[PDB]
RNA sequence: CGACUCUUAGCGGUGGAUCACUCGGCUCGUGCGUCGAUGAAGAACGCAGCUAGCUGCGAGAAUUAAUGUGAAUUGCAGGACACAUUGAUCAUCGACACUUCGAACGCACUUGCGGCCCCGGGUUCCUCCCGGGGCUACGCCUGUCUGAGCGUCGCU
RNA sequence: CCCCGGAGCCCCGCGGACGCUACGCCGCGACGAGUAGGAGGGCCGCUGCGGUGAGCCUUGAAGCCUAGGGCGCGGGCCCGGGUGGAGCCGCCGCAGGUGCAGAUCUUGGUGGUAGUAGCAAAUAUUCAAACGAGAACUUUGAAGGCCGAAGUGGAGAAGGGUU
RNA sequence: CGAAAGACUAAUCGAACCAUCUAGUAGCUGGUUCCCUCCGAAGUUUCCCUCAGGAUAGCUGGCGCUCUCGCACACGCAGUUU
RNA sequence: ACCCACCCGACCCGUCUUGAAACACGGACCAAGGAGUCUAACACGUGCGCGAGUCGGGGGCUCGCACGAAAGCCGCCGUGGCGCAAUGAAGGUGAAGGCCGGCGCGCUCGCCGGCCGAGGUGGGAUCCCGAGGCCUCUCCAGUCCGCCGAGGGCGCACCACCGGCCCGUCUCGCCCGCCGCGCCGGGGAGGUGGAGCACGAGCGCACGUGUUAGGACCCGAAAGAUGGUGAACUAUGCCUGGGC
RNA sequence: CGCGACCUCAGAUCAGACGUGGCGACCCGCUGAAUUUAAGCAUAUUAGUCAGCGGAGGAGAAGAAACUAACCAGGAUUCCCUCAGUAACGGCGAGUGAACAGGGAAGAGCCCAGCGCCGAAUCCCCGCCCCGCGGCGGGGCGCGGGACAUGUGGCGUACGGAAGACCCGCUCCCCGGCGCCGCUCGUGGGGGGCCCAAGUCCUUCUGAUCGAGGCCCAGCCCGUGGACGGUGUGAGGCCGGUAGCGGCCCCCGGCGCGCCGGGCCCGGGUCUUCCCGGAGUCGGGUUGCUUGGGAAUGCAGCCCAAAGCGGGUGGUAAACUCCAUCUAAGGCUAAAUACCGGCACGAGACCGAUAGUCAACAAGUACCGUAAGGGAAAGUUGAAAAGAACUUUGAAGAGAGAGUUCAAGAGGGCGUGAAACCGUUAAGAGGUAAACGGGUGGGGUCCGCGCAGUCCGCCCGGAGGAUUCAACCCGGCGGCGGGUCCGGCCGUGUCGGCGGCCCGGCGGAUCUUUCCCGCGCGGGGGACCGUCCCCCGACCGGCGACCGGCCGCCGCCGGGCGCAUUUCCA
């Protein structure tokens, strides 16, 4: 359960809450798991996905082993683009078919300063509480 | 219409009485909060009874009640006098004082002075400082509480 | 429903004379609501018959005795595995029925041991099947957070947490009272009356302390025994089939005299 | 058989019931309990590269600064930026800013007429002229200055 | 002059239904109009809640439609097929904004009336051409007509507000 | 307001219009939602500023209880008659 | 169950009405909506708990409420309500009687010892006792078991009647009492008013029906009241223009 | 005829301050109806209610007795429960209607004028310096102004107070700063930010799965986390969250210690001598409203108009009289209490697009009205726009093919797509309008058959094949039932132990203060009674409350039994 009595878990509010969500809290939303490779390097589940990393979706038509770089995110459509994964309209044109970033896995990260003092505060915080359990 | 017996019965609802009713949707909600700031009002004052201050033994009025004997308002100034408790202080330790209160019989009195004698005796006084004067307790009777009294401070039972 | 429901038009009635149809209908304007039908618990907008009140009479206050008499006959057919098995609980392989626990089952803080306790006494296979009833509700309740049902599993009653209520939180089904503060809400629930109940020796003792014997007051609330039982020899089968009784009885025309 | 009419069924229309959804309501509760001459609420008129409405803002006008965040915004364009850099985009919001009416304040409501001090062109304080800036509501209190009275006195 | 773990049974007292949801099952008689009205029973029906069905459901829920198959005195119900595309029901309890033919009822929709009434105030149109997919109606030219300077002309006021 | 017609006062005048009190009151019209089963009326009484309504008797239903004995072994009651 | 045929039957519903197929009203058709509700108070019935009690509120103690605004507990458990006592306008008063023996004159009156203790008549479901049968394969003896049972009893509830007691009231009477002897206080007999007593039945919770007060089954006036908006139409006055 | 004091008054765009409007759920002051009820109506009622005006605050108002009572007396205000639908009012009709006591929530008490003493000992504003400065303050210094004796400040206010003499005991309280230490209850106060468990495992359905089966224990893994949401269906483990006395970073609060700057020489009792109270107010008369308040509950106007052992109250007018009880005509005060407006959250046995707010949407919008005001309708393609390229007919709208989609029998007002009503296709009928009930017939539509439906099941008899056993013992296991209650555990009624009784506790208006402790009372012992527990023996219900042996019976497994038995099959 939740017991925090400040927390919602109310259909409406919910909803209305993601839906009607800002830019900075729709990056935490859009956030995609790690590869298993990955999880055992940094100790890090996932990551909030980014324009230009590499990655795998995994659930869908586009389901595959191909491992293609990310060509946008449109957070207003709550999805991103990715290289290979498009389908041609009537008159031949590509179109770049969206995919949801949770159906998708990290193989390569886009790593920056940022990026980087992210994943280091992350796993810190993991490893806190394993030390608290143990 | 009446119909065939029954108690011929006045009701009072011609005024606008549903712009005035008074649910009690909150009685839950307050007697919580009531609980909380009692709580509280305990912990603020730290050693000092929960309860508030002294107060004396008083018979009620009327010939009905007569008989029993409730907690009233406040100490009287000659059973204060008597106890020997300098008014103005006497608020300062936890002893409620009424100043109207008359004083008819001497039975009531005596009762009343030996209440505030035996509070007294019973009472731990902290020094103001932690350097120790007069009147301030032992240290002994400090460590070994500075304890709450939880319910009414030397309660009357009739 | 809200006050001004209904009653936030002005709208008269075109008296008779108008054809139409003595409605207070809405007054003046270039809308299509216009001369219409306000008010009427009939209309379109209007005014639901006997509009609901919050001072309706929600609350119920029960008679204190009442009360625990059937939380008294809740626990006495927590025992009575036909009760307990009717009531759905899959009590099969369990060992005793009234089942009472060792004390350190209060010490324990993770669901993990929670778990473990409940497979070795077979207990499991009612929460087994509490995941196996766990579905989706059906109609609006779905749209109003009650949007998942499952069904009660075995009550946990304890005398004191020392750990358990935690151990036992996520574990779908449990619910944890304690001894001395017993709800007939959840040891009969749909006023049904049996339930699987599993008890710590701390608790399962303090219940005679609570409830009182017959020949002890409760000890604990201050004046209570039990209810007294109305016939005793429950068996009828076992009186009417005793030498007493049919000794004292006409012999049993039995013939059939059909017309 | 013929047309027409009636009935039933199939399929198609018309129409939008039903069912299923729900970023909306309705009710009950909790905490706090804050507007204004330092110009409120309300109104007006403005402001987008393409934008009418809703929203958001005020001539610094779909916003500036700051702090937090850390790559977008995206209908299309265009762009920026080096996203190893105060740094896109959101959020917060303490700095800055805030057109005109409005208690509404120079006097009027035409958006009309003014007065008084200072500044720039205009002069070379020559007042004009133009532009900018600052004052110019009523009531009231504490003081201040100037006064009034065959009001009550004193000295001359 | 004996025992039913065996008399063999039309009566069996040694143990007892195929039958016994004892709110069950069974037998005999009698009777059965009904407004207003009253009461009982509804395994009649709607929506939500606690229980409960190791219920049902993308291998197709709800709804919808059906010259298909049935059940029930009836309220109603169940199955087949079609359509549909995401939820839904049985039982035990509790709860109610719970069942429509009517209210010159309310809101929305649709007919017959009906291709009917009707498109009749103020004299008037015709020929050719152009454009154009297309001309009774546009435009140009030609003719014939009217308003007849108290104008069907030429300019404002108010009002409109881009006409 | 009226040289007077109760005329006119924004299609409204023997008392304008708007919002509220207001879901104003109504002994009077109208309507009042599923099945089976069983029982089943009254339009008469007295009182009423009562006569298109109430009250009160009556007539109806429901709940019962107390007894009775077809369990060879009955008392009481009647829209009769003697 | 779809269509068609034929024989017989068969006027259109709703409604008010003594009477509706009506030349009585409402109704073109379909969908959705649509009217005896809730609160309070009373009464009776029924179900449950406890019972001369019952009670839960209100308050409090236990939790951040996930389920909890629940659940539990309280010398508050009873302040208090209702109930356990009436009757009188009130001052007030307030439900026991009998018997026996003795002492006062047994005076159907006054005082002292013992015993029983809510009176009696009729009817009363039911219990209880039971003469006597009625047999057993024989003549008698004879405990055991029934079945019935004439006859006789205790008699619940309830009903009818008669007694009795309490309060009000009247009438008539004769005595008692003492810190205060008094315009003091107390009793008796016989009527008569009381929503009385005469070995208790209530309290709380729940459902049902009925009756009310509330918008009160749903729809409906003509009106009434408060506070505001309009003389752009029109009525009349005035100012300033135009026209014949 | 001047100059100077003051008094009363003006004027300043004089210096510096404040007030004005809004909101209005709650609150305070006025004002104030009528529908309505009374079955009519006028008093009454509706109601001190709607509308009207005024003014506030986070609450407001009230509040420290000119009180209750009549007791063995209580002791500010507010709130709840009760009092109580009571006392009372009332065309004594309809109807209306409090208070005290009692139990709670909370709890807090104070200050002037006066009377007096103190060189006005007081206040405001200037100006210079040091600190402090986003709630203009401290300290110092100025013959720098003014207010003020027509009275400022300290002491002091009815609970008495002052001044005096000696009885006693001793001396911390406050603020302006500047630091510093412990981050200080949802279990680290408040705010902000950023973080933290576990399957996308194997098969398989599907357009897509979050489904279905499986996975070292219902299956794997986490579980202090199986709330909720999202993600191409239904997800504890995909993602955001959720749990946690979990983490880190900011900021802010609140309280603890140190230093400085100031202020501050601040008691009590005992005896004496003094001191003491709010006027056009009380009170009366009155008229009008108001109240349950009745020969006047409260508020008003007008007239009268006080006193000081007075005054007020003491619920029936007055006089006499005793008692009781407060101390009016000046003021401040947190708390429990209220909250359909606001900001910010949480929840629901509510509604689910004719509902729910007028309003799920560019709604107080469009639109109407001169104006006050009135006031709608209107949600849904799909998982994804993949929203139909291209070919062709047409001036075009429209089509026909093609394509996308799981589907366009989802085509931009597009989920589902009812009925009325219409078009057509098929079938059937047709001069008494249609339609209907009952009864048959004929035709259709499908549905069940049968290409014999002769339907199965027992038992038996026969003729064919078939494996293994029943019967019988033997060994093992399990179950039932039984009495000898045999032996022991188990428990009901009774009796014995007075044995638990102090190694058995509660309760009691039983007793005792021979006891103890604390102040005749409280607490604890100590007797006593009632109730609940040990020891063994005896009798009895030997009770479904169990064990152990023995018996009898049953069943299963395994041995043996080979075929006049044993099942199978046709
Ligand atoms: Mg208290
Ligand atoms: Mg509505
Ligand atoms: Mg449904
Ligand atoms: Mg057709
Ligand atoms: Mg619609
Ligand atoms: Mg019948
Ligand atoms: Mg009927
Ligand atoms: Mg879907
Ligand atoms: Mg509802
Ligand atoms: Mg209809
Ligand atoms: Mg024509
Ligand atoms: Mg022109
Ligand atoms: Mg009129
Ligand atoms: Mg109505
Ligand atoms: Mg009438
Ligand atoms: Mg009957
Ligand atoms: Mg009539
Ligand atoms: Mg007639
Ligand atoms: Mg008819
Ligand atoms: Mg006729
Ligand atoms: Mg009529
Ligand atoms: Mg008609
Ligand atoms: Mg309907
Ligand atoms: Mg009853
Ligand atoms: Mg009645
Ligand atoms: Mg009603
Ligand atoms: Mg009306
Ligand atoms: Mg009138
Ligand atoms: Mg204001
Ligand atoms: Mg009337
Ligand atoms: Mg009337
Ligand atoms: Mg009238
Ligand atoms: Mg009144
Ligand atoms: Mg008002
Ligand atoms: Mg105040
Ligand atoms: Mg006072
Ligand atoms: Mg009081
Ligand atoms: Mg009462
Ligand atoms: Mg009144
Ligand atoms: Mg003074
Ligand atoms: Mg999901
Ligand atoms: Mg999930
Ligand atoms: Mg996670
Ligand atoms: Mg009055
Ligand atoms: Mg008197
Ligand atoms: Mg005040
Ligand atoms: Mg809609
Ligand atoms: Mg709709
Ligand atoms: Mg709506
Ligand atoms: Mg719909
Ligand atoms: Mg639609
Ligand atoms: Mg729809
Ligand atoms: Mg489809
Ligand atoms: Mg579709
Ligand atoms: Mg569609
Ligand atoms: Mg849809
Ligand atoms: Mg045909």
């Amino acid at each position: 359960m939740k017991f925090n009595p400040f927390v919602t878990s109310d259909r409406s509010k919910n909803r209305k809450r993601h839906f009607n969500a800002p830019s900075h809290i729709r990056r935490k939303i859009m956030s995609s798991p790690l590869s298993k490779e990955l999880r055992q390097k940094y100790n890090v589940r996932s990551m909030p996905i980014r324009k230009d990393d590499e990655v795998q979706v995994v659930r869908g038509h586009y389901k595959g082993q191909q491992i293609g770089k990310v060509v946008q995110v449109y957070r207003k459509k709550y999805v991103i683009y990715i290289e290979r994964v498009q389908r041609e309209k009537a008159n031949g044109t590509t179109v770049h078919v969206g995919i949801h970033p949770s159906k998708v896995v990290i193989t390569r990260l886009k790593l920056d300063k940022d990026r980087k003092k992210i994943l280091e505060r992350k796993a810190k915080s993991r490893q806190v509480g394993k030390e608290k359990g143990k | 219409a009446p119909s065939r017996n029954g108690m011929i019965l006045k009701p009072h609802f011609h005024k606008d009485w549903q712009r005035r009713v008074a649910t009690w949707f909150n009685q839950p909600a307050r007697k919580i909060r009531r609980r909380k700031a009692r709580q509280a009002r305990a912990r603020r004052i730290a050693p000092r009874p929960a309860s508030g201050p002294l107060r004396p033994i008083v018979r009620c009025p009327t010939v009905r009640y007569h008989t029993k004997v409730r907690a009233g308002r406040g100490f009287s100034l000659e059973e204060l006098r008597v106890a020997g408790i300098h008014k103005k202080v006497a608020r300062t330790i936890g002893i409620s004082v009424d100043p109207r209160r008359r004083n008819k019989s001497t039975e009531s009195l005596q009762a009343n002075v030996q209440r505030l004698k035996e509070y007294r005796s019973k009472l731990v006084l902290f020094p103001r400082k932690p350097s120790a004067p007069k009147k301030g307790d032992s240290s002994a009777e400090e460590l070994k509480l500075a304890t709450q009294l939880t319910g009414p401070v030397m309660p009357i039972r009739n | 429903v809200s006050e001004l429901a209904g009653h936030q038009t002005s709208a008269e009635s075109w008296g008779t004379g108008r054809a139409v149809a003595r409605i207070p209908r809405v007054r003046g304007g270039g809308t299509h609501r216009s001369g219409q039908g306000a008010f009427g618990n009939m209309c379109r907008g209007g005014r639901m018959f006997a509009p609901t009140k919050t001072w309706r009479r929600w609350h119920r206050r029960v008679n204190t005795t009442q009360k625990r008499y059937a939380i008294c006959s809740a626990l006495a057919a927590s025992a009575l595995p036909a009760l307990v098995m009717s009531k759905g609980h899959r009590i099969e392989e369990v060992p005793e029925l009234p089942l009472v626990v060792e004390d350190k089952v209060e010490g324990y803080k993770k669901t993990k041991e929670a778990v473990l306790l409940l497979k070795k006494l077979k207990a499991w296979n009612d929460i087994k099947k509490v995941y196996a009833s766990q579905r989706m509700r059906a109609g609006k309740g779905k749209m109003r957070n009650r949007r998942r049902i499952q069904r009660r599993g075995p009550c946990v009653i304890y005398n004191e947490d020392n750990g358990i209520v935690k151990a036992f939180r996520n574990i779908p089904g449990i619910t944890l009272l304690n001894v001395t503060k017993l709800n007939i809400l959840k040891l009969a629930p749909g006023g049904h009356v049996g339930r699987f109940c599993i008890w710590t020796e701390s608790a399962f003792r303090k219940l005679d302390d609570l409830y009182g014997t017959w020949r002890k007051a409760a000890s604990l609330k201050s004046n209570y025994n039990l209810p007294m039982h109305k016939m005793l020899n429950t068996d009828l089968s076992r009186i009417l089939k005793s030498p007493e009784i049919q000794r004292a009885l006409r012999a049993p025309r039995k013939k059939i005299h059909r017309r």
